[PDB]
């Protein structure tokens, strides 16, 4: 069809690759398949995983939403690539958004590193009495994320 | 030989000692067996080199076969079968040496038939590897009536390899038993854990056996080439600063699958190995052990 072309990279050379009606139909088919898979996700997951092994409802919901998110993300990425093919154009925006939105994991990684440091240094042991933030009690279990008193 | 026999008798007397159990006892026994078998190999080498390159081939083959025989001897009915197999396997070495540089074909066929008949009782008594090896000699004998000689050489090399692998099987089983006894004594003073280390050792030994098998069987590379020539899709990688379109293959896909499976197995069988190795040798706090276990898990899954 040769509707419009973009300057892509082929073996390090800037080549004008033109999208076609075949590419458009491929993008449409991929989007429809992704939508159908998203809509028919929980039934398949309950038939396969839940039947074989019992699991908590919360864990099932979490895995369902994780699968939904990754599936829709990969479908959108495939649709954008098969029609626009601008990964080398929006990778910088992806990195900027990645840092701006992954400064949300600071509170979690700090927790993990603090837990590791506490485990290595052993400032408090199991069985003593600890007071922090007007919360005095006997520490029972110590983990890498949160401590139970 | 007198000192070697005295040392072997002392080791046999000090067998399975509770207060003298160590992983070095099996290596010492293996070394004693090798030393005992060494005199026969030296005599064979002297006989071969008395008149001295045709004769070098038979000298080397006989020396290797007699070394294997001595290793089997120093480590009932099986002994008699091993002794009898010498006459069956003798013409194979002569044929291999001749091919390296009418009635002979009939003699080779008769020797192959005798070997198959001898191995038939073993197959009847017997797991699948032994049956496959026994069936391979029948196919080789059928196809013989030049390349069949190289196939037979590969087969006998594989037989030596599996014999050595079974010897190492027994050695590692004894070592694992000793380590389990030591850890049980330590726990008392202070089988899943041993099973995890057994699985790790099994994976390592399978990898080593496969590496040796690929080392000997370097002729049949057509399957590897076909797996490495699938050419599914390509990406523009960098080679010496040049943008080259490198295409991934079915070989790369199978390598990725194997790596993922190995990583998963190592992750699952991590704490047993860590407790067997680090905890037994040096006592450590439970918190520190958990922290090191999770650090190893994280780095392993990341890599």
């Amino acid at each position: 069809i040769t509707l419009w072309h973009y300057n892509g990279t082929e073996a390090g050379a800037a080549v004008v690759k033109n999208v076609t009606m075949g590419s458009l139909l491929f993008a449409i088919i991929a989007s429809m398949v992704a939508w159908a898979l998203i809509r028919n996700l929980p039934g398949l997951l309950e038939v396969l995983v839940l039947s074989r092994l019992n699991m908590r409802q919360g864990a099932s919901y979490a895995i369902t939403t994780i699968l939904n998110y990754i599936i829709i993300a990969v479908g959108a990425m495939t649709v954008f690539g098969s029609l626009g093919v601008s990964w080398d154009k929006l990778q910088w925006l992806a990195a900027a958004l990645s840092v701006g939105l992954s400064f949300g994991l600071q509170e979690i990684f700090g927790n993990f590193v603090s837990g590791l440091i506490i485990l290595f240094e052993r400032p408090v042991r199991i069985g003593d009495t600890v007071t922090i933030g007007s919360f005095s009690g006997t520490v029972s279990k110590i983990r890498i994320r949160a401590t139970t008193i | 030989l007198g000192w070697l026999k005295a040392y072997q008798q002392k080791l046999a007397s000090a067998v399975g000692s509770l207060r003298n159990d160590s992983q070095l006892n099996t290596p010492k026994a293996i070394l004693i067996d090798l030393i005992r078998a060494l005199p026969v190999c030296l005599i064979i080498l002297a006989v071969g080199l008395i008149l001295l390159e045709l004769l070098w081939s038979f000298s080397k083959k006989l020396a290797i076969f007699w070394l294997v025989f001595g290793l089997c001897w120093k480590v009932s009915h099986w002994r008699r079968q091993i002794v009898r197999i010498s006459l069956a396997l003798l013409p194979i070495h002569f044929w291999s040496v001749v091919a390296e540089l009418v009635l002979g074909q009939a003699m080779i066929f008769f020797n192959l038939l005798l070997i198959a008949f001898l191995v038939w009782p073993m197959c009847r008594e017997s797991l699948v590897t032994i049956t496959v090896l026994s069936i391979i000699p029948i196919a080789l004998m059928v196809l013989t009536a030049y390349t069949t000689l190289r196939l037979a050489g590969r087969w006998i090399e594989t037989v030596y390899l599996v014999i050595i692998w079974n010897l190492l099987y027994q050695t590692v089983l004894r070592g694992l038993s000793v380590a389990a006894r030591r850890i049980a004594w330590r726990r008392a003073l202070a089988e899943q854990v041993n099973q995890q280390t057994l699985r790790i050792t099994m994976l390592l030994m399978f990898a080593l056996f496969g590496v040796m098998f690929w080392a000997i069987w370097s002729d049949l590379i057509t399957v590897f080439s076909y797996l490495d020539s699938i050419t599914l899709w390509h990406y523009n990688g960098t080679e010496a600063g040049a943008a080259v379109v490198k295409n991934v293959t079915m070989g790369s896909l199978l390598f990725a699958i194997i790596a993922s499976m190995v990583a998963w197995a190592l992750i699952r069988n991590l704490p047993g190995l860590l407790e067997v190795l680090v905890l037994s040798r040096l006592n450590m706090r439970q918190g520190a052990s958990y922290a090191i276990t999770t650090i190893l898990n994280y780095i392993i899954i990341a890599v």
